[PDB]
RNA sequence: AUCGAGAGG
């Protein structure tokens, strides 16, 4: 995630030459879409890449702090002064055809942090699995290889669909079935089952 | 964890053929080739000298999914030339033309002072 | 298989509205004082100032796949400088004697009013719109 | 470290509004989202 | 001065060449860069393992940047690659043994760079596995750090192989590309607020293409067959034999599809 | 900061302060302290309850005198209107907390980004600690190579972050391209 | 709760997901390491024998593979350290646990669950990574984004219960939705933006990239499409490319604002057998719209070709726009000096405007209207004034973008954006509430220790002019970040509240069902409804039709659908007619036409009655404009030549058609009423637009082609009626409990709170109100 | 408030009218009084209309405050559900809630009705005074595991 | 924690550069940019990794063992 | 780097969370809802030193 | 197991 909100995760990883490229050569290290920027309204996202952009390229730092007289006009003509275009557009050419896009792109350096939520410490599959003593259902946890929980709301969902047997199949053979004898007559669970 | 070895993008595995060649459905005179552990390097440079064949009526690839390193070729000639011989004499239309530059360049190179 | 109408046109206005590659362009009809054009055009492959003198025609050939047109044998059916193919969507009796056909060239549109063509400019895609300099 | 040696919290008439004597005080946008807005906070 | 893809070199160096291809479709050179990337051979380190490591760093970090060191690799062809090799791990035909150790004596911190590495395998009379050295000091690329008692011992095994696999493979860095320079194909839309012409800065490519008339129409009919290409090397392998290579591994490419042909 | 009559209404601390507290600084002559302008009458502690009764500035340039040709860039600060000032804020973007003062220009985003913001900047990666290969903690994450932003707040000098870092400066891009 | 009504369940996973461009709608892609966990009992059958005997020979290690092998002793044989998993001889009647595998039906699921379009049936795909991968079209359903959602799986366990999956819960039988009578699918993001770019009329293709696309969709015919320019360079249009995608018979009208036959603007559509004739393609078009394209082909050619229709779709816009790019930077964000110099004009005169009422205010010279407090009449116009400050300058704003603004452009296309993010990005962000007024006086009388006493400004009482371009000053960001605390307040108790609402809703009509008898009882037997929705529909069969009756003047209605022969200027048109000059004046043939004309206007009089407003635009079952569109083109239709329909043929043909129109089946009375009272709505739909002027000037059909449109009716009628056994009463309770969910924020109670107060029935409502008349 | 209204010609047209919204309630009364139109009276409290119109208004005066509260947020619901919601809140006669004291004190099975809130009072009594359960609500075959009369579940299979 | 290897963008080594740069900037009392462009470095991808480094190890180097 | 201000209990470093609360010896007048006998109420909470 | 805290959508 950048630091206004906008977090992500890799959907797919390309090799340098996929990559869509600049004339001098620079690649993106990463690439965002621009349907995450309007609903959101996070302008500074877009200050902070122009900003970074100059900074870099001048060898200074960018002073981002709030409440300061720096003008995305300022950043633009200082941009402009090192020979890329003001509001940090840049032509890029696509890596698969090595002809240009169409439509340029935003580019530049932008600050961004990797948090704590990676993949291979959510995957979980169960199958069968440990029971829990009281009940005979799964023990629950991904660190217990257990289960997933069929809710409440997953069982209205079944049902409004029509789909009494799977709905019989999640509540019973994948979890806590059981065969008990009962009486004909007291109709209790009662009935002593001497079974061989 | 689930992620494939990179070599197999460029290594073939058991019993992958480089190339498989399958007749096209509802198009007269035209195959489809599936290339094996190759990308847009070969792909788009294939098609591009097969659309300069005034015989290749159609030419096109695609990779189906960019975590598989394959792609498929669909090549449409004029009646009587085999779609393989069009493959053919575009490979090597592009093998002369790399020579070319290979040649031209190291000519141009040993013309140089640095 | 032939020509279904020919005509010679006073283009009168050129709008460029929001495109850079289009204009539509109106036209009168030389030789004609019931007759009227409307044609998007691609002016970047042929440019059209108004004032121009255009001919005009209506073909039906010369479906099976498109094929580029070999090394050289294959001969055309135009002199022309400016060929589209399109397919009529809409029949309009404007008035007693006054008949409209709207043509569409991939979205390219065409409505061409008059009264006199009636064995031709039938309820088919086939259209090949042919423009001379 | 920073911002969990600077935490408070509210044990439970408008707490979880940034009310206006906030200003200076306790962090305008430092919060926690779901069921805890509001009530802890950050100086 | 032959029949095709002509070449015109602007500028060269020892780590740098600037070019111009021309007669040549743009599939073409995009494939040679691609390839220039991604495709020809190089020797980096691919094993290490780690008598002692006493450093503030872990031993996969300096594996990681290990593997990331430039050396040389101008012989590389007459290397074969482990996988294809009949060792049972790594012979000397297939691979090259580097050795690392390095100690804390001196009360000042110690560094420790790449002319530090010692090559243990015959090389067998090629040029191979010299790790590169650039600076001007005569140092090379800084690995570690030394505090005074700590020490790092180990064996490097270096490999051949390509980008694809891992990008420590890479001969090349950046490959500077430009072809029309001023938009005359209408390849791109340009984005302005005013003007086009004054808030898209010029290229310095420009001067080598007449610019258009603007009395003239559209070339509709136009093609890109000229090219502004400037290869750089990390130094491995020198710019000419990177482009050359390249020019080579992608007809190869060729050749073995229509090897493949010729077996079906 | 402390608002007085002195000829006009201007600030009890000026530019000789600041002279001092810098040549203080810098030595890192009787060093001058935060604690000598709260001796010397220059700042001063103020409650929720307290600045009920007192009317604050924003800017030391507030309390300038007055008098068109601006810069149509810039924000659309206020004529202040007021008068009878008894404080000056030290600065504004102090009303922020550690997390939201990593944040560059928050004053462009809506403030829930800039609440996410703050939540997740304390799950970013980085050098948590420089002893982290001495300690046995029940769980650690390190970047490899963390790096300094290069969009910076004046408020990161006091928050050790450019020497602590939780991220890295990747070259990112804006674009549609392949749908992923 | 926890054990019964819901539990933990074997067979499941659980993973972040992304997505993937090249997924066919009902596929899911499932991580290699998942499919070698979970497992399916197949028997073993002559025809799977030699496929599992290898299955088991690769083990478990590795996939395609077998976990466990279960024989007729019931013993259970482990593969994964069983000595005998080498020379494992398979008997019939046995099973083995295989690998989960392609196309296999699983049950993927996102929560919260209210929908049942929350857990719906894929196709497996087996992918070599740790994601699970859905194609972008079904990401609206789940409401799931990609960043760092989590997503579960759920394997069935029998025939029996994979049928359920594959032939009740499969994606694309979930398309069209019994809430909203409507799609619940569409293109989206960079689809939907790039499938704008690529209708235009400035959007042209060359060769290469046409045959690239033309191959790229799967389905392709292999006829390369005659381009749309010939002779000075063969170009196509995207409009021709993309309606390779688009399905053979399909038709499509749409007018918007001014269209006309010619589209000036490119606006409307108009699709003419799978090839669009005009109209850029937008979110009307392609979203999930009511009438759109996923509509109009879900109906026509079924499930499984709309579903295959959203992949050609997305795989041809898709490379189009990887190909030609598209960004955003802070570029899209600033209009001209000129446009800004306005905007800060606009918000200084507005801000005169305020100044000026404050001061006649203090002059007591204000006129409070009755009703409401002099204070409440100064708040409610400095207010109105500041909302139409920001208003104007956003106005101004949004003219002066181009259309190259990549902003305007996402809003155009419909895939991101609004008025007021363009607004308060670029022009002024605007006034801030909290609780529904203007920034409290939080200290004593006002709003910030920067302020004097007793100051009603614009800015002191939370009024941002600033643009988010421009920056927020402290005090407005202060004010700003009030605003936002409340926002996510009233989130995080929105969701509780509404969570709370749909269990109540859903647990008190759980049992609601439709019998065979067609009536809709519950778990007693007492009846709740008669007929389900009082004409007995699946909701999901049905479309907004013009009741073409209800408007316009009683003269047009007349020149509309008199036919008199007994009239020289009123009478059918010989060209209109084979029986055109021998039908004139006829007697016996105008007491039908009269009868028509009777029970038209009869229909005319009851719908006004039923619909008092006049809207003629109501969801019924049977779509007719499409069925006659069709049959304009089954039987090629010219219109020169008359056609050969006796009036006798149309008149009691339709009634005819009337007549075998069924709901229920019964042979008494009061369930004949009961019938006919069910129809009624439909029957006059049938009789505003099956008349014989209409059937014959207004859409010239021949015999052949109105019996077809009268057995079509039937059909389609006949297939929207509801399934005996539907538990109605859980997706009712889903389709109002869902809208709920998503409910955010004029005097009057509304929303959640009020929703609250109907479902409680509360008697000390917050606002009771009368409206007199 | 703007009305529709059907013009001499037949048209519909926008006929303006003034109208009267109060901030309180007592419909009886107000409806007695002259020169108004006592046929449009309208509330929002929907339980005044149940005890002064009949039940039916009170269904109709239901389905139109839910039908409000859906539209406010521009959002659209078919009428088949909402109706429904308002029929069963309806079929017994007066108001009943969707509420612990409302459908769950009901007819209903006690198994189903223990299944949502005061769980275990509802089994108590249901032992006191005996109760029997159909098993014929979707609950109680959830409870016993069962094959649940629902879509797939309505019907029988056997041979033929 | 310490200079990277070779810039993550292009791959143009940077390891090499890290004391040259400190040199540049004490000894001979230049400014960043300055010294970027000195040591070859243009290409913001190839700068912003020897700017905006922070060199961790040179405390890690001050525990005793 | 460390900043301090936390306890080492066995082994774990925790930290105590700042409890906020109502001031006490404060006399705050309310009101009362309409069904209520009394119109408004005068409160204080006595805390001591 | 229990209780509690933090966090993710
Ligand atoms: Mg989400
Ligand atoms: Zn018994
Ligand atoms: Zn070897
Ligand atoms: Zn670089």
């Amino acid at each position: 995630a950048s630091r206004h909100g906008q977090k992500g995760t890799i959907g797919i990883t390309y090799r340098r030459e996929d990559m869509p490229f600049t004339a001098e050569g620079i690649v993106p290290d990463l690439i965002i879409n621009p349907h995450a920027i309007p609903s959101r309204m996070t302008v500074a996202h877009l200050i902070e890449c122009l900003l970074s952009k100059v900074a870099a390229l001048s060898g200074n730092e960018g002073d981002a702090s709030p409440f300061t007289d720096i003008t995305v006009e300022g950043i633009s003509k200082l941009l402009r002064e090192h020979g890329y275009q003001s509001r940090g557009f840049e032509v890029m050419y696509n890596g698969h055809t090595g002809k240009k896009l169409m439509a340029q792109i935003f580019f530049g350096p932008t600050y961004y942090q990797r948090l704590r939520h990676m993949v291979d410490d959510k995957i979980h599959a169960r199958a069968r699995g440990p029971m829990q003593v009281l009940t005979r259902q799964p023990v629950e946890g991904r660190s217990r290889d257990g289960g997933l929980r069929f809710g409440e709301m997953e069982r209205d969902c079944m049902i409004a669909h029509g789909a009494a047997s799977f709905l019989k199949e999640r509540l019973m053979e994948a979890s806590d079935a059981f065969r008990v004898h009962i009486c004909g007559i007291c109709g209790l669970m009662t009935v002593i089952a001497k079974l061989n | 964890m689930n992620a494939p070895d990179r070599f197999e993008l460029f290594l073939l595995g058991e019993g992958e053929s480089k190339l498989k060649i399958d007749p096209d459905t509802k198009a007269p005179n035209a195959v489809v080739i599936t290339f094996e552990k190759e990308d847009h390097t070969l792909g788009n440079l294939i098609r591009a000298e097969l659309l300069n064949d005034r015989k290749v009526l159609f030419a096109a690839y695609k990779v189906e999914h960019p975590f598989f390193a394959r792609f498929k070729l669909r090549i449409q000639t004029t009646e009587g030339y085999d779609p393989k011989d069009a493959l053919k004499n575009a490979c090597n239309s592009i093998i002369n033309k790399l020579g070319a530059l290979k040649t031209n360049f190291e000519t141009e190179w040993n013309l140089q002072t640095l | 298989s032939n020509t279904l109408f020919d005509d010679i046109f006073q283009v009168s206005e050129v709008d460029p509205g929001r495109y850079n590659k289009v204009c539509r362009i109106e036209a009168a009809s030389t030789t004609q004082d019931q007759c009227k054009l409307t044609l998007d055009i691609n002016v970047e492959l042929f440019p059209v100032a108004a004032q121009d003198s255009l001919t005009v025609t209506i073909a039906s050939s010369l479906t099976r796949s498109w094929r580029p047109p070999q090394a050289g044998d294959r001969s055309l059916a135009d002199d022309y400088d400016y060929v589209m193919y399109g397919t009529a969507y809409k029949f309009e009796e404007v008035s007693k004697d006054l008949i409209a056909v709207y043509y569409s060239f991939g979205g390219l549109l065409m409505r061409l009013e008059g009264n006199y063509r009636n064995l031709n400019n039938l309820k088919q895609e086939n259209a090949y719109l042919l423009i001379r300099r | 470290t920073l911002s969990h040696l600077r935490r408070t919290n509210t044990p439970i008439a408008k707490p979880r509004q940034l009310h206006n004597t906030h200003w200076g005080l306790v962090c305008p946008a430092e919060t926690p989202e779901g069921q805890a807005c509001g009530l802890v906070k950050n100086l | 001065s032959e029949e095709g893809p002509q070449v015109k070199i602007r500028e060269a160096s020892k780590d740098n060449v600037d070019f111009i291809l021309s007669n040549v479709d743009l599939a073409m050179a995009n494939s040679l860069r691609r390839v220039m990337i991604a495709e020809i051979p190089t020797l980096a380190i691919d094993s290490v393992e780690v008598e002692t490591n006493t450093t503030v760093l872990a031993d996969e970090f300096i594996a990681h940047r290990l593997g990331l060191i430039p050396l040389q690799s101008m012989d590389i062809e007459q290397l074969e690659y482990s996988r294809d090799c009949f060792c049972e791990d790594h012979c000397d035909k297939c691979s090259v043994v580097l050795t690392l150790q390095a100690f804390g004596e001196s009360e000042s911190t110690t560094n420790v760079y790449s002319k530090d590495l010692v090559i243990v395998s015959n090389l067998m009379g090629r040029n191979i596995g010299h790790p590169i050295i650039q600076d001007k000091e005569g140092n090379g690329v800084l690995i570690c750090k030394l505090r005074k008692g700590q020490e790092l011992k180990l064996t490097c095994v270096a490999k051949k192989g390509i980008a694809k696999e891992h990008a420590k493979w890479g001969p090349a860095a950046a490959i500077e590309f430009e072809y029309d320079p001023w938009n005359k194909l209408k390849h791109t839309d340009y984005w302005y607020e005013q003007d086009s012409a004054k808030e898209w800065p010029q290229s310095k490519n420009c001067e080598y293409e007449d610019p258009p008339n603007e009395g003239d129409p559209f070339d509709y009919k136009a093609q890109a067959d000229t090219f502004y290409m400037n290869v750089e090397s990390v130094g491995s392998i020198p710019v000419d034999q990177v482009v050359v290579r390249g020019i080579d591994t992608l007809q190869k490419k060729v050749a073995s599809i229509l090897l493949a042909l010729t077996q079906m | 900061f402390i608002v007085e009559d002195d000829g006009h209404k201007e600030l009890k601390v000026r530019k000789g302060h600041i002279a001092k507290l810098m040549a203080t600084e810098y030595q890192d002559v009787e060093e001058y302290t935060w604690s000598s302008l709260l001796n010397e009458g220059l700042v001063e502690y103020i409650d929720a309850e307290e600045e009920e009764s007192i009317l604050i500035a924003m800017q030391p340039e507030d309390l300038e005198p007055a008098e068109l040709d601006v810069d149509p860039a810039k924000r659309i600060r206020v004529s202040h209107h007021a008068t009878t000032f008894t404080h000056c804020e030290i600065h504004p973007s102090m009303i922020l907390g550690v997390a939201a003062s990593i944040i560059p220009f928050p004053d462009h985003n809506q403030s829930p980004r800039n609440t996410y913001q703050s939540a997740m900047g304390k799950q970013a990666m980085g050098v948590f600690l420089t002893n982290y290969n001495v300690r046995m903690d029940t769980m650690a994450n390190i970047l490899y190579y963390p790096q300094k932003p290069l969009g910076t707040t004046r408020a990161m000098e006091y928050l050790k972050f450019r020497e602590l870092p939780a991220g890295q400066n990747a070259i990112v891009a804006i674009a549609c391209y392949s749908g992923y | 709760r926890g054990n019964l009504m819901g539990k933990r369940v074997d067979f499941s996973a659980r993973t972040v997901i992304s997505g993937d461009p090249n997924l066919e709608l009902d596929q899911v892609g499932v991580p290699k390491s998942i499919a070698k966990t979970l497992t399916y009992p197949e028997v073993v059958t002559p025809y799977n024998i030699d496929r599992l005997t290898q299955l088991v020979r690769n083990g478990p290690n590795e996939h395609p593979g077998a976990k466990y092998v279960i024989r007729d002793s019931g013993d259970r044989i482990d593969l994964r350290y069983s000595k005998r998993a080498g020379d494992i001889q398979l008997q019939y009647g046995w099973k083995v646990e295989r690998h989960i595998m392609d196309n296999d039906p699983v049950l993927f699921n996102r929560q919260p669950s209210l929908h049942k379009m929350s857990m719906m049936a894929h196709r497996v795909k087996v992918i070599p990574y740790s994601t699970f991968r859905l194609n972008l079209s079904v990401t609206s359903p789940y409401n799931a984004d990609f960043d760092g959602d989590e997503m579960n799986l759920h394997v069935p366990q029998s025939e029996e219960t994979r049928a359920e999956l594959s032939q009740l819960c499969a994606v694309p039988l979930q398309i069209v939705s019994p809430q909203s009578n409507k799609p619940c699918m569409g293109i989206v993001q960079d689809t939907l933006c790039g499938i704008r770019k690529l209708t235009l009329r400035d959007t042209f293709i060359e060769l290469d990239q046409v045959l690239n696309m033309l191959y790229w969709v799967p389905d392709w015919d292999g006829v390369i499409p005659t381009p749309a320019i010939i002779k000075p360079k063969p170009l196509w249009s995207g409009k021709q490319i993309l309606s390779v995608a688009i399905p053979n018979g399909i038709h499509l009208q749409r007018f918007d604002e001014g269209t006309t036959l010619l589209s000036p603007k490119d606006n409307g559509m108009l699709i003419i057998d799978g090839q669009i004739i005009f109209g850029v393609v937008e979110k009307k078009t392609v979203g999930s719209s009511n009438g759109g394209l996923i509509h109009v082909v879900t109906r026509e050619k079924g499930p499984q070709v709309c579903a295959k229709l959203f992949g050609n779709i997305q795989k041809v816009v898709n490379f189009w726009l990887l190909h030609n790019g598209f960004s955003t930077g802070i570029g899209d964000t600033i209009a001209d000096g000129p446009t800004m110099r306005e905007i800060t004009e606009t918000i200084a005169e507005a801000k005169k405007k305020v100044l000026d009422v404050t001061k006649e205010a203090q002059a007591n010279l204000l006129t409070a209207k009755h009703g409401m407090t002099l204070r409440e009449s100064f708040e409610d116009n400095v207010v109105r004034f500041l909302n139409e400050a920001r208003d104007k300058a956003g106005r101004l704003a949004e003219v002066n973008l181009k259309d190259l603004n990549n902003v305007k452009q996402m809003v155009m296309a419909g895939s991101k954006g609004s008025f007021i993010n363009i607004a308060q990005m670029s022009a002024c962000v605007g006034q801030q509430s909290v609780e529904g007024k203007r920034i409290a006086f939080g200290f004593v009388d006002r709003t910030l220790p920067h302020f004097s006493k007793d100051d009603y400004s614009p800015e002191s009482k939370g009024f941002v002019e600033n643009s988010y371009l421009r920056g927020l000053t402290p005090q407005e960001f202060f004010f700003h970040a009030m605003g936002g605390r409340e926002g996510l307040i009233d989130t995080a108790v929105k969701t509780a509240e509404t969570g709370y609402i749909q269990r109540r809703l859903v647990k008190a009509l759980e049992d609601i069902m439709v019998h065979y008898d067609n009536t809709t009882r519950n778990s007693l037997g007492n009846v709740i409804q008669f007929i389900y929705g009082e004409d007995g529909m699946d909701a999901a069969h049905i479309e907004k039709q013009s009741l073409d009756t209800i408007g316009g003047s009683d003269a047009a209605f007349e020149k509309r659908y008199r036919v008199d022969l007994l009239n020289t200027d009123h009478t059918l048109d010989p060209s209109l007619l084979e029986s055109g000059s021998e039908i004139l004046g006829d007697l016996k043939l105008q007491v039908l036409l009269d009868e028509e004309y009777k029970q038209l206007v009869k229909d005319r009089k009851f719908l006004r009655e039923v619909f008092v407003d006049g809207e003629a635009n109501w969801p019924l079952p049977v779509n007719i404009r499409r069925i006659i569109q069709n049959a304009q083109q089954t039987f090629h239709i010219d219109h020169t030549k008359p056609s050969d329909l006796t009036i006798k043929d149309i008149v009691l043909g339709v009634k005819d058609l009337q007549e075998n129109l069924l709901v229920l089946r019964g042979k008494n009375e009061i369930i004949q009423n009961a019938q006919r009272d069910a129809v009624t709505l439909f029957c006059c739909l049938l009789r505003s637009r099956l008349a014989t002027r209409r059937v014959l000037q207004e859409y010239r059909l021949t015999k052949q082609a109105f019996d077809w449109v009268l057995s079509n009716i039937e059909a389609q009628f006949l297939r929207s009626v509801v399934h005996p056994g539907e538990m109605v009463g859980v997706l009712a309770a889903q389709s109002i409990g869902e809208p709920a969910t998503q409910m955010t924020l004029k005097k009057v109670t509304s929303g959640v709170p009020r929703l609250k107060e109907i479902l409680n029935v509360a008697k000390n409502m917050k606002t009771p109100s009368l409206t007199v008349y | 408030y703007d009305r529709k209204v059907p013009s001499p010609t037949g048209e519909y047209v926008k006929e303006p009218e003034w109208v009267l919204e109060t901030d309180g309630v007592n419909l009886s009364e107000v409806m007695t009084v002259p020169g108004i139109d006592p046929t449009r009276i309208y509330t929002n409290s929907f339980i005044d209309i149940m005890e002064v119109l009949g039940i039916e208004a009170g269904r109709a005066a239901l389905y139109k405050e839910v039908y409000n509260v859906i539209a406010s947020d521009g959002s659209y619901v078919n009428y088949r559900h909402m109706a429904l919601l308002v029929d069963v809140m309806t079929t017994q006669g007066g108001l009943t809630s969707v509420t612990r004291h409302g459908f769950n004190r009901s007819n209903t099975g006690a198994l189903m009705r223990c299944s949502f809130e005061e769980t275990v009072e509802i089994l108590f009594e249901a032992g006191a005074s005996a109760e029997l359960d159909d098993c014929r609500g979707v609950s109680e075959n959830v409870i016993l595991g069962q094959m649940a009369p629902i879509g797939t579940g309505a019907f029988d299979v056997m041979i033929d | 924690m310490i200079v990277p290897v070779r810039c993550f963008s292009c791959g143009k080594v940077v390891g090499d550069k890290w004391e040259s740069y400190l040199n540049l900037l004490q000894e001979d009392e230049l400014d960043e940019g300055t010294a970027l462009s000195r040591l070859g470095l243009k290409r913001y991808c190839c700068r912003r990794m020897i700017l905006t480094h922070v060199d961790l190890i040179e405390k890690f180097l001050r525990y005793n063992p | 780097f460390d900043m301090g201000g936390y306890f080492i209990i066995n082994g774990s470093e925790k930290v105590l969370i700042a409890q906020e609360r109502s001031a006490g010896n404060i006399v705050q007048v309310f009101k009362k809802a309409a069904p209520s006998p009394i119109s408004h109420v005068a409160e204080i909470r006595s805390a001591l030193e």
